[PDB]
């Protein structure tokens, strides 16, 4: 009903969607291949009235005339896709990326995902799935008597039986990479998927012209920045104080014209 | 911080039971003893992961 | 409520002040003049709006 | 009640969870043949807001939209099988395993569970059992008079009378290997049970294509480390603190918000 | 959901209860469609991403699968009649209810052991109240100055 | 007298509601066998004005009409039937159950009661009763001068005499399951009354039907998770607190229409 | 004067009491046979409402209804009867017990 | 979580009593050592009860 | 206006809203259930695409 | 002011009394014909709540 | 509900109570049709959703 | 209980109630923890008893 209490609104939904984004970056530090969000905002309409530059007189011009701004609004939440420090859990089949590469695995719908995540299982059969049972492409198939599988920074796994003084290679582990990495569109389960603004998926080798170096025994940590986010919780705290202390101005205003 | 130097534990951690491992291996015929090669684990150049 | 079904149309006339005059029992009805014009039974308009 | 709030209540449980597998892991760290458990977790869901992706104009499109993102889940607690230091107790009834396969045991209800624990006793009757009285499989019995009991490296269990200079072969112990060793359900008291994902018992004997090898007086100690669980509650408790610190500050949030 | 009269209502509630002969229902008892029989010997029950219901009894080390819950969608959602109970009947708004897997055909996933909470933005209402009050206020100071006006109108 | 005053009203009493069932779990921890309470909540009646899915032209059709909502109500309260943590007493007369089974005992009233807690105790006549002095189903008497009373994983109750290298049997402890937990009727005293939508007592003995195991010596604690109950009083004080505020603004809305 | 304020009332009590039963156990270390306190509580009465089970439709039940439950009570107090370490005083009057009898 | 390390601790204190034992029965004929065997208490999987 | 379509990491075209702009804005008149209908003072309705 | 505190004050006492004792047997080693001291406890008042 | 008379009224005010012969009965004492009596024993009373 | 009709009664009629008084003031004659003063003066009472 009054212009300052839509501004005001529209302050307070944007500092509560600020605390939600810093809020789901700290309950995901525990999880691999995570990636930090950072939202940006952008300030609504303006309002024209007086149309700055018109003619304030025959021969002069109005200076910067009467803008009315109206509040302001989230753009859109950019992910930090950076190298995450790794930690060594000493298992064979954990998979770290040290580059820029995304791992491929089939949706039960028969749709591909990628994930970043390398904490890697094998089913009953014997395929490498992740933890979601999702099998990773291209199938890598470990066969039953397996003493060590081994995988190196190349992508190739390599399965030593017994008795065998050489290793029987099961598959060619390859990376995904996109031209614009931010532009994916997450479904949860640490899965991202392809859409028209993240490019199109460039299947390359781990070590070739840009993907990634595959590291077995490591997981890829969350790139969470935990004391940015106390401050920031700080920040964002103190902005919902003052912008509630907006609409209770605006509330005692419009008492005293109710009493006229 | 908490990553970079969990990761020095390890590493000083791995050394000691190579150590000990040579120690016990005092008196053992055709026992060869061990040493650990480490090395860094650097991303950027600037950012380094332990 | 998915057998809502339309029954019947409400008839809806468009007439002005100087056409329509009130009877004794309060029920406006067609004056002579435009009566004999507009005929005995006024034609529903489509573009009334209730 | 509120978005941060509920992201900041799946950030606890799951912060919670760790430190119960952390404690667990500690709590076990005497047990023989202990596998130590890891909690692994994942993004929840991922609100839309603006698609990323959208088709803004006919031509410009929309990179990384607004997505903001709920709060963390755990798929599951995964064991790290790997071989326990082996500890010389010199006792003759303790065995333990180097490669990766299980021993057989009959539940009183007439299944099988599996357990890589060695440490074996006789029962009355003078069959092998486990130390909760479980009878091993396929059933291996110790005369009353016996002098020696020796168990090979391939899993012949022979028994020596008295005053005879030749050894008696009373059974032959073997191994049950799976596909999948994290798969299979503990029920306790150092008991796996076969599940689907465990794929099928596959026996064999110790030596050939895959079972591990038995040696005689030694016990298999759990893979715990005492100094990474320690680190790791440090972390935890960390992260559960900043995660309560998030609850607060929404916490306050809320408060000015109401009091207007 | 089965109504006792025998018309289907749609929930999004998904907090189901076991009831006495087996069979997943709501919380307010009406039996979930379709059929969900769950026996006896049942150690924990599981149900998939795709609606898959399996049961693990003693003894099998193989699940077995009970029934399959099937999601129905609706193409416009928001013409659905609020039946009262966290339930929602068709309209001639709502027609053509598609029965589907979950996951296929536009539908939703399922995640077990979680519920799905209201979505009621907490600071928007709040502002909205402040809006109505001072406008149900300014509404009232016309209604009297319209009364004013007509007593000094009448008055002479 | 005002719709919104009702509806708001109906929200207190739910948040109360909810505040009493945070309250009953909070002052039940130390409770052994004690299962914790969640509360069901339904929307109210639906005023319907326009019809939703109404003929509003020859060719069109009212879309989503005007629906006005009553107040909230709580639909019915559940328990969480999981298996508690265990702890040791160091009582040979304290008994848990592993699975999914229920103590049968008999009321004064002739009429039998259920209880999952295991602090059982011996009368004068040597019967053992629980800690109120309800006999538990069978009378399992003890003989006069026991030594050591051993409760074995499958019910079986045996007492070691003096003397006596052989130890005799007093009894047989059973568990009753049933098909719906949920619906048995609290009554206090730790005890749950048969109903109509609780099934049929199924009496089975430990290990068989899928009835739990019993473990002597040991109390199965209440499942209480104080974190969530921490978060839930937040929500709770919050959602009381913006109630009130509703119910403040109807206040001030009726004495603005008072004055005139 | 409210529900959840009677029920957290008694919890304190409870927690209360069992702090008085360990502080009564930690008072008496060092006496000669003593055996140690236990307390054992109970779940207090249950405000019915809709009862569970109760006949909704002609033919559905209404499965688990709003039982909203009061506090917590101790129902005893209980001493674990277990043979102590025995000390030696060397003294030919202190006697000490080795099973489950009692002097009169 | 505490029942979980309150068990873990209960387990310590046991192992320590009977290393206490065996060190009292150090000079005592006819004396053999004692031994304690530990076993997890998993309920269903995916939670540990200590 | 672009929907998504499952499996289709593309969206798929649906349709242009395209905007009615009058000369003299306030000659309209105002029929009641919010809606404008054109007047000889605001006449020369001229659909566009809308930014054009 | 509360019973647990009470209690515990006493043990606290009880105990201070048991050192007291073992501080002046240690005192007095040198002394000829000394017979040392030993300190026997009890327990206090039982209120009965419940009568067993 | 049945009227003094005998004739039958009917109502919306749903505050019911008991009367000493059981039966249901309205705040006024006017007796409802159909005729429900609760018997003296009674633990808890349940009215259904559909009037059961 | 007055009969509204010729064969009803009227159950629980119009009662308006007036305030709340207090009825008396009730002392707990229990044994209260004993506190040890080191004085060979002070005494303690352990029943029910009374000092004249």
């Amino acid at each position: 009903m009054i212009s300052s209490l839509w501004i005001a609104k529209t302050g307070l939904d944007a500092q509560q969607t600020n605390m939600d984004v810093i809020a789901n970056n700290l309950a995901n530090v525990s999880t691999n291949g995570f990636k930090r969000q950072r939202a940006v905002f952008e300030d609504l309409l303006y309002q024209t009235i007086r149309q700055p530059g018109a003619q304030s007189s025959e021969q002069t011009t109005l200076p910067s005339g009467l803008q009315i701004g109206t509040g302001v609004r989230p753009v859109a939440t950019e992910r930090l896709h950076s190298q995450g420090n790794l930690s060594q859990t000493n298992n064979s089949k954990d998979v770290a990326i040290k580059g820029q590469g995304f791992f491929q695995v089939m949706l039960p719908d028969g749709t591909s995902a990628y994930t970043r995540d390398g904490s890697f299982q094998v089913d009953q059969n014997g395929q490498l799935v992740t933890a979601g049972g999702f099998q990773v492409q291209p199938a890598i198939t470990i066969p039953a008597n397996a003493l060590s599988i081994t995988i190196g920074r190349d992508g190739v796994v390599s399965v030593t039986q017994q008795g065998q003084a050489a290793p029987v290679q099961v598959g060619q582990l390859n990376l995904t990479t996109f031209m614009n990495d931010t532009g994916l569109e997450s479904i949860g389960e640490n899965l991202y998927i392809e859409t028209q603004s993240s490019g199109a998926p460039n299947e390359s080798t781990p070590g070739l012209n840009g993907a990634g170096l595959l590291y077995q025994g490591y997981v890829e940590t969350s790139n969470v920045n935990v004391a940015e986010e106390l401050v920031n919780m700080i920040q964002v705290q103190r902005a919902y104080e003052i912008n509630s202390k907006a609409v209770s101005t605006t509330d005692q205003m419009l008492q005293k014209l109710t009493q006229l | 911080s908490f990553s970079q130097a969990v990761s020095g534990l390890n590493a000083a951690a791995t050394n000691l039971d190579v150590i000990g491992n040579n120690i016990a291996n005092s008196a053992t015929y055709g026992f060869k003893s061990g040493t650990a090669s480490f090395a860094d684990m650097f991303a950027g150049s600037k950012v380094g992961l332990g | 409520p998915n057998t809502v079904a339309p029954v019947g149309r409400l008839k809806l006339v468009k007439a002005e002040g100087n056409e329509v005059q009130r009877s004794d029992d309060g029920l406006f009805r067609l004056t002579a003049e435009a009566q004999a014009e507009r005929g005995a039974v006024l034609a529903a308009d489509p573009s009334i709006r209730i």
